[PDB]
């Protein structure tokens, strides 16, 4: 059947993209300190094919990893909006999930999802670098899960 | 029976700088108490196949302020240079047997400058207009030391042809006559192929991405396969030129074997220096090769000029 | 003959560089003219058959040009053989 | 450990190694087993295009010895 | 109390000017830092191989809520 | 055909005189003259002279790299101009253009044109040597004799050098 | 021949995996996603304005350094003639004067950039 | 490259923390300091604990 060859051919692109995911080096607050503690010996993203760029055009990873306030959150829509498709946003603590301790300030956008679309969510203030780390490896079995092919296929 | 031979050529390149993504992202790994990439196949095998993929399905955006033409035209002009570098490489024998080898890869190598002065041009950003202004600054400040550190190793040799210094170096190597052109040169190269401690017209934390801050997906990816395949290219240069193998025209392949070796020893001593030295100033580049460099490397091309009429050791000229 | 080794020492400790420079010039200027085998490196260039040695005509009275070139008339490389 | 780093280097040397010797195999395979003949000079040139009409097959790498003067 | 982090005068004696001398001429300083990293090359890395290996925790830790029960 | 070879690079070379001589931004003014630059090796070194071919093009990729530098810092506008972006410009292209046009079409098909001299169109080949030189190139002795023979051109060039590096910081001293 | 297959097959090459890229991934064009990059705040000023060069004197001596090359390469031939003396002289002077042009910037403040 | 004026815009970063303060008893106010000079944790908790 042609939907069997095309499964597979989903599977090698998406092996492709969980494999090689370049996060963009944004942080914002005390989670991006648990950010770099993944990058550090211990837990070494690295090793899972997770590397670091500064440039939005060479990432398909956002990590809104603190606090986003007011004055912060249209840049923060400037440099998702310049990420390259497929792209994907893991918001990391309390402050970028629904505003954390600062939920009720004038100045703090409650929650990323406000501005930009969110993928996983985890949970902590901060969370542990074991956290973030399990975070990233459920975003690479979402990415595991997507049928595009399948669905391009159907139509 | 000679398109084969292309082919036996730029293919094998483009696997060497894929695997030596993997080696740097290891090696220094290790030099930082890490593993690096070993989840993605055995030992991390795969990872350059995955990466490679990742970026040839990404989503490629010509910026709206981008001039179009040069924004194309420059990541090919990266990548074509890049392979042109290797067809008049001895190893023992070359693609194509250049008598003025030496020349024509100082003429590529110069020319391959404007892939990186148009990429930062045509991308109509500031970050990438400083980039490619720093890739200037470099270029004046190794240019003219590099070519006079070459013509001191040549008076040695006797020509141009890079095949002539496998015959110089038969007895010896030439790093222990020219141990200070050796030392000189190889802290030039590194400043040819833009690599730490001078990786100025990138920058990542002085300018995010340098010249390249614009581009994505594919052609982005040309320009990573040129900026390796450089690596490889003159370290191979190296080689030939202080590290000289002999050649046995009956057993060619014991030459590649030996050739190969100190080519990616040469190449390690990259990841090496890039994993422990920080990062110049693109001002003090200048200075390093105009008033350190270039007063010994006029001194001793006077010395390599004299040095063979005094001791009547002047190489045969064919 | 004290300033001396006051200037001197002053350039070796504040540009060490350039103390190289000028003496590796320095020996490059000198050396040739004091080396006894710079007439050789003279002889042997001259020694480099790139053209043909055109043949003179005999006419008679030309004692010291070889008839054949095995004979002992005419310049010898025994010097340059050992060399 | 620090061997693990050494796949990815074989799998980089036997890439760098091919190059080297395809050109050596190719150049003996088109030169009848020999090594492909080097004209940096003029004289060399004339003496290759003189071994193409000596040889009679359109071909400098087909060498006539004493079996060809007589 | 207190103590200067950089207050030093390098001894004027010629051996030390020539031993400085070497090390602006032969990078004596730069193979050090080399020799420093090579030698954390061949140090067993510190990453735990999660999520097969978690890092270690105590019983204080404070992680997702439940509702106990008698 | 392969024969043509050096009047193909030719024409390369007069449509990048073209580029840079409608006079478009510096930056890809600067361009055509990489490109002329570039067969203009591939010429000399089709008449028997690589070290010429090959130098000029060294050369002349150091200038242009300089140039680039100074057309970003003296010689820019918000909006840089291409070939169609101003009538003056393109008229100017396209002018040299239809000229080159015809006179390749000309010397092709009549194989004799005569503007200022008479030229032929029987193929560069048609004057090439027809004996080999010996073991060494004759463009490589001649420039090597700089050093024997040209002397007192090594002096002049020398002396230029020197008053050339003396000359540019008087006239940038300003104030 | 030889040369120009290996250059044209090398860009050919390179053109084909430009090409591939820019046909073969989905696209998904919006002029927020375009825009000029510099951090996530909107550029003020063009990126074509004056760039000032406070290096362009060491850039103008390097034209006049970078012909010593052409001038000095030829020294490897120029060392295989019968008058050694005269070429020997004449290297070292072409030599000299280019330390002495050298020298001249170094002193007159002409390496440092302006600020 | 070179700076004739640094104009630092800060306030990215603004959460309104002194005056959440206001509305939180001075044990609720605690965790508060951890978050202020976050690679300095157990040295805000101290200065405000003296202050208290
Ligand atoms: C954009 C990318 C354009 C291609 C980049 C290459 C630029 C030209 C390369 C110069 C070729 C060369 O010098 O080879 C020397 C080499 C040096 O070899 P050689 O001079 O020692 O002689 C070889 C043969 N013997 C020794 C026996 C005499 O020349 C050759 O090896 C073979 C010459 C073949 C003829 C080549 C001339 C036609 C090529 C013209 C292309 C011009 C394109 C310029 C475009 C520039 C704009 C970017
Ligand atoms: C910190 C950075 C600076 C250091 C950079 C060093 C990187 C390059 C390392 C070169 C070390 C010398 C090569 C040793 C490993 C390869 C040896 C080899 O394969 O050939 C056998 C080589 C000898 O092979 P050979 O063919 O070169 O013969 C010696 C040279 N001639 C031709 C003159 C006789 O053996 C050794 O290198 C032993 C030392
Ligand atoms: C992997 C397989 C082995 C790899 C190769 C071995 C590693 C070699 C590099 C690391 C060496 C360890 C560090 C060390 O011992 O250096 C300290 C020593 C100590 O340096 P120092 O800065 O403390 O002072 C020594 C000199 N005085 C006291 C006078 C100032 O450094 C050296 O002595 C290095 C000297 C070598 C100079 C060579 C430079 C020219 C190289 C030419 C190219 C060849
Ligand atoms: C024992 C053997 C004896 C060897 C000779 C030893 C004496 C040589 C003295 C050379 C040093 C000259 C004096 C000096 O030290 O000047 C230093 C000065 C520093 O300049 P800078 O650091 O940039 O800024 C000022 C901060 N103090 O630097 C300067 O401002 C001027 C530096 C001059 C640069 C000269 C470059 C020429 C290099 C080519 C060398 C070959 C010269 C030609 C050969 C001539 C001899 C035949
Ligand atoms: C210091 C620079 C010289 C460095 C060494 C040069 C290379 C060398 O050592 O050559 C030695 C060579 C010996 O001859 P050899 O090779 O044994 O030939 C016999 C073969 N059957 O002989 C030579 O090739 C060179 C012999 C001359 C030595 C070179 C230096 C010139 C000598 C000048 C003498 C004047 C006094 C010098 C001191 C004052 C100068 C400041
Ligand atoms: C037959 C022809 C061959 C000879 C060629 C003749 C030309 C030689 C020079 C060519 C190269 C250009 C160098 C000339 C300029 C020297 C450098 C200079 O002028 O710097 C000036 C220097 C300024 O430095 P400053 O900032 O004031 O602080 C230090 C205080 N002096 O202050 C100074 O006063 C400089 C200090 C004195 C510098 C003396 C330089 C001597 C150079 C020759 C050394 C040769 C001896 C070495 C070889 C011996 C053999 C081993
Ligand atoms: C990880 C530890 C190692 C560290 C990295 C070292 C880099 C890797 C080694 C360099 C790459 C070499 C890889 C290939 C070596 C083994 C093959 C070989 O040596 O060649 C054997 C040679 C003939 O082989 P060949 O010409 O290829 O056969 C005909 C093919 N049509 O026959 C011979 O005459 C030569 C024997
Ligand atoms: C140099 C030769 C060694 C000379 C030496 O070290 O002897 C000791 C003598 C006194 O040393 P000191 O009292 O500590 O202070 C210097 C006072 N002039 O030291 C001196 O007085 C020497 C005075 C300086 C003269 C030399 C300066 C020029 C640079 C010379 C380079 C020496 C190193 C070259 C490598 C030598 C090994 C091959
Ligand atoms: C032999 C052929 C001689 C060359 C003739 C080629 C035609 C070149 C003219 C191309 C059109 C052009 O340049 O514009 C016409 C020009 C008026 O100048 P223009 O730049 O158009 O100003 C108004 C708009 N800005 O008007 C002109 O300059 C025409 C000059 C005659
Ligand atoms: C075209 C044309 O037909 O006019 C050419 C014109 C008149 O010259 P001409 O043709 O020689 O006189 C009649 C003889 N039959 O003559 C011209 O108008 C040609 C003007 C060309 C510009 C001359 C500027 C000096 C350049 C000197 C280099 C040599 C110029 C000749 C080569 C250019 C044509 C390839
Ligand atoms: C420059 C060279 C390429 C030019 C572009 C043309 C090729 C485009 C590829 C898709 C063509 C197509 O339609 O693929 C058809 C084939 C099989 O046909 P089917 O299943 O019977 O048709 C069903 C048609 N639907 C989908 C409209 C219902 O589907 C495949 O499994 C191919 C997917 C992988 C292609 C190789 C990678
Ligand atoms: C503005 C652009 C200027 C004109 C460009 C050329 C095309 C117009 C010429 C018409 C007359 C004609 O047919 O001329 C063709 C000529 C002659 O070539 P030939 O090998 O003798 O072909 C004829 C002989 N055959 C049949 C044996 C092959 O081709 C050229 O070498 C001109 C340059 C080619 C274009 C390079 C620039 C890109
Ligand atoms: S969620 Fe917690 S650790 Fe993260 S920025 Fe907010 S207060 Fe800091």
């Amino acid at each position: 059947r042609g939907e069997y060859v095309v499964a597979k051919l989903d599977d090698l692109i998406n092996w492709a993209r969980r494999s090689s995911l370049w996060p963009m080096t944004f942080g914002l607050a005390c989670c991006a300190v648990e950010m770099m503690h993944m990058a550090a010996p211990r837990y070494d993203m690295d090793r899972f094919g997770v590397v670091f760029r500064a440039s939005p055009r060479q990432s398909d990873v956002m990590i809104v990893a603190g606090t986003l306030t007011n004055k912060m959150a249209p840049a923060l829509r400037k440099v998702y909006d310049q990420m390259p498709e497929p792209r994907y946003v893991v918001s990391m603590g309390s402050c970028a999930n629904g505003g954390g301790y600062y939920h009720y300030s004038y100045s703090v956008v409650r929650g990323c999802d406000r501005i930009v679309p969110v993928d996983i969510y985890v949970p902590g203030c901060p969370p542990t670098a074991e956290a973030l780390l399990y975070g990233i490896l459920q975003l690479q079995k979402k990415i595991k899960r997507e049928k595009r092919l399948r669905i391009w296929y159907r139509r | 029976m000679f398109m084969i031979n292309i082919l036996m050529l730029i293919i094998p390149i483009l696997l060497a700088v894929a695997f030596l993504t993997l080696v740097e992202r290891k090696v220094l790994g290790y030099m930082q108490l890490r593993k690096g990439p070993n989840v993605v196949g055995p030992y991390g095998l795969l990872q350059p196949i995955a990466d490679a993929i990742k970026l040839f399905i990404k989503e490629p955006l010509r910026p709206a302020t981008s001039s179009a033409s040069m924004f194309i035209l420059a990541p090919i002009m990266a990548l074509g240079l890049a392979l042109t570098m290797w067809i008049p490489l001895p190893m023992p024998y070359p693609l194509i047997n250049m008598n003025l080898g030496v020349l024509f890869m100082l003429a590529m190598s110069s020319l391959a400058v404007y892939s990186i002065l148009w990429s930062g041009w045509a991308s109509n950003s500031k970050y990438a207009l400083i980039g490619a202004l720093r890739a200037v600054a470099q270029t004046i400040s190794y240019e003219v030391t590099l070519a006079i550190i070459l013509l001191s190793v040549l008076l040695m040799s006797g020509s141009f042809t890079l095949s002539t210094l496998i015959t110089t170096q038969e007895q010896m190597w030439l790093i222990l006559p020219a141990w200070p052109l050796a030392m000189m040169w190889f802290i030039s190269t590194l400043a040819e192929t833009n690599r730490a401690p001078f990786d100025l017209t990138e920058g990542e934390s002085e300018l995010v991405s340098g010249f390249n801050v614009e581009y994505a997906a594919g052609p982005f990816a040309l320009f990573f396969m040129a900026e390796y395949a450089n690596i490889i290219m003159m370290n191979i240069f190296t080689a030939i030129l202080f590290l000289g193998t002999s050649h046995n025209p009956h057993m060619p392949e014991l030459y590649t074997i030996n050739f190969t070796i100190k080519s990616l020893l040469l190449t390690m001593s990259f990841l090496w220096i890039r994993a422990s030295y920080p990062r110049f100033r693109y001002d003090q580049l200048m200075h390093l090769l105009w008033k350190n460099f270039l007063p010994l490397t006029l001194a001793l091309c006077m010395w390599h000029v004299s040095l063979p009429i005094l001791t009547s050791g002047i190489p045969p000229q064919t | 003959a004290e300033r001396v080794a006051a200037f001197l020492k002053n350039v070796w400790a504040k540009e060490p560089v350039l103390v190289a420079s000028f003496a590796i010039a320095g020996l490059a200027v000198i050396l040739p003219t004091l080396s006894p085998y710079t007439k050789y490196s003279l002889m042997i260039n001259r020694a480099t058959p790139y053209n043909y040695p055109v043949p003179l005509r005999d006419d008679g009275n030309m004692p010291d040009v070889p008839s054949h070139p095995q004979d002992p008339q005419g310049p010898s490389l025994e010097w340059l053989k050992r060399l | 450990m620090w061997f693990e780093v050494l796949p990815g280097i074989a799998v980089m040397g036997v890439c760098l190694f091919i190059p080297g010797m395809a050109t050596a195999r190719i150049h003996r395979f088109s030169n009848g087993g020999k090594e492909k003949r080097v004209a940096h000079y003029p004289y060399q040139w004339y003496l290759m295009e003189r071994d193409r009409r000596v040889s009679g097959v359109n071909r400098s790498y087909v060498s006539k010895g004493l079996e060809n003067i007589d | 109390t207190y103590k200067y982090v950089n207050l030093r005068e390098p001894s004027m004696d010629m051996k030390s000017v020539t031993d400085r001398a070497a090390q602006t001429l032969l990078w004596t300083e730069l193979i050090r830092g080399l020799g420093m990293t090579l030698s954390y090359l061949f140090r067993e890395p510190a990453t735990i191989n999660y999520p097969f290996e978690k890092g270690p925790l105590s019983p204080r830790f404070r992680g997702e809520h439940a509702l106990r029960r008698y | 055909m392969m024969l043509y070879i050096v009047f193909i690079l030719s024409v390369i070379f007069v449509m990048g005189f073209v580029g840079f001589s409608s006079k478009p931004s510096p930056i890809y003014g600067g361009l055509g003259l990489i490109v002329s630059g570039g067969v203009g090796c591939g010429i000399v070194l089709n008449f028997g002279g690589s070290f010429l071919g090959l130098m000029v093009f060294l050369i002349y990729l150091g200038g242009m790299m300089v140039v680039f530098g100074y057309t970003t810092a003296m010689a820019t506008e918000q909006y840089p101009e291409i070939w169609l972006s101003n009538k003056a410009v393109l008229g100017a292209f396209v002018t040299g253009l239809l000229m080159e046009f015809f006179m390749v079409y000309y010397v092709l098909k009549d194989k004799e044109v005569e503007v200022v001299f008479e030229f032929n169109g029987l193929g560069d080949w048609v004057i090439y040597d027809t004996g080999d030189s010996g073991f060494f190139s004759e463009e490589a002795m001649g420039i090597a004799a700089l050093y024997s023979y040209g002397t007192w051109l090594v002096i002049v060039t020398g002396w230029s050098l020197l008053i050339g590096v003396v000359v540019i910081m008087e006239i940038t001293r300003g104030n | 021949m030889n040369l120009m297959l290996a250059l044209l097959t090398n860009f050919t090459l390179a053109t084909l995996l430009v090409i591939i890229a820019f046909w073969l991934p989905q696209l998904n064009v919006y002029s927020e996603k375009t825009s000029p990059y510099e951090c996530g705040f909107d550029p003020m000023g063009s990126a074509r304005l004056p760039f000032s060069m406070k290096f362009f004197l060491v850039a103008i001596t390097f034209l006049l350094f970078d012909l010593e090359i052409a001038l000095l390469l030829p020294l490897p031939w120029a060392s295989q003639t019968a008058n050694l003396n005269t070429m020997l002289t004449m290297a070292l002077f072409l030599i000299i004067l280019l330390a002495v042009s050298l020298a001249y910037e170094w002193t007159q403040k002409g390496l440092e950039w302006t600020e | 490259e070179m700076v004739r004026k640094c104009d630092p815009h800060i306030g990215l970063l603004h959460r309104g923390t002194e005056k959440l303060i206001e509305y939180k008893t001075y044990l609720q106010a605690l965790p508060y300091f951890d978050r202020l000079d976050y690679v300095s944790m157990m040295c805000n908790e101290q200065a405000y604990s003296l202050a208290v």
